[PDB]
């Protein structure tokens, strides 16, 4: 007609949050704690093994 | 007989009724798309004189 129609309402195609790199901070942090705690678990354990 | 012409002219006035179908349907159109700005109705001034 005499006026254009932006027609009403619809939905958007789905997506995930922008960033993971924060999650990357954890991935690196895992490996190192994964080192120390595992190393710890073994080492002190061993330290008691042979007192 | 000529007054018969008035009758179809009245129908044109009746077609002015149809727009309010268009307006109500169009106006209702904006479901919650949270980005909309309305479009709204008018009435007109007039004057007519004779010889």
């Amino acid at each position: 007609g005499g006026v254009q129609v932006g027609t009403g309402t619809a939905v958007e195609s789905i997506v995930r949050l922008h960033d993971e790199y924060s999650y990357y901070k954890l991935k690196g942090a895992s490996n190192q704690l994964e080192y120390t705690k595992y190393m710890a678990s073994t080492l002190q354990e061993i330290a008691q093994r042979f007192p | 007989m000529g007054i018969f012409g008035t009758l179809y002219t009245g129908v044109t006035g009746l077609k002015a009724s149809e727009v309010q179908i268009a307006t109500t349907g169009n106006n209702i159109s904006n479901a919650n798309a949270t980005f909309y700005t309305r479009q709204r109705v008018v009435q007109t001034t007039n004057g007519y004189i004779t010889t």
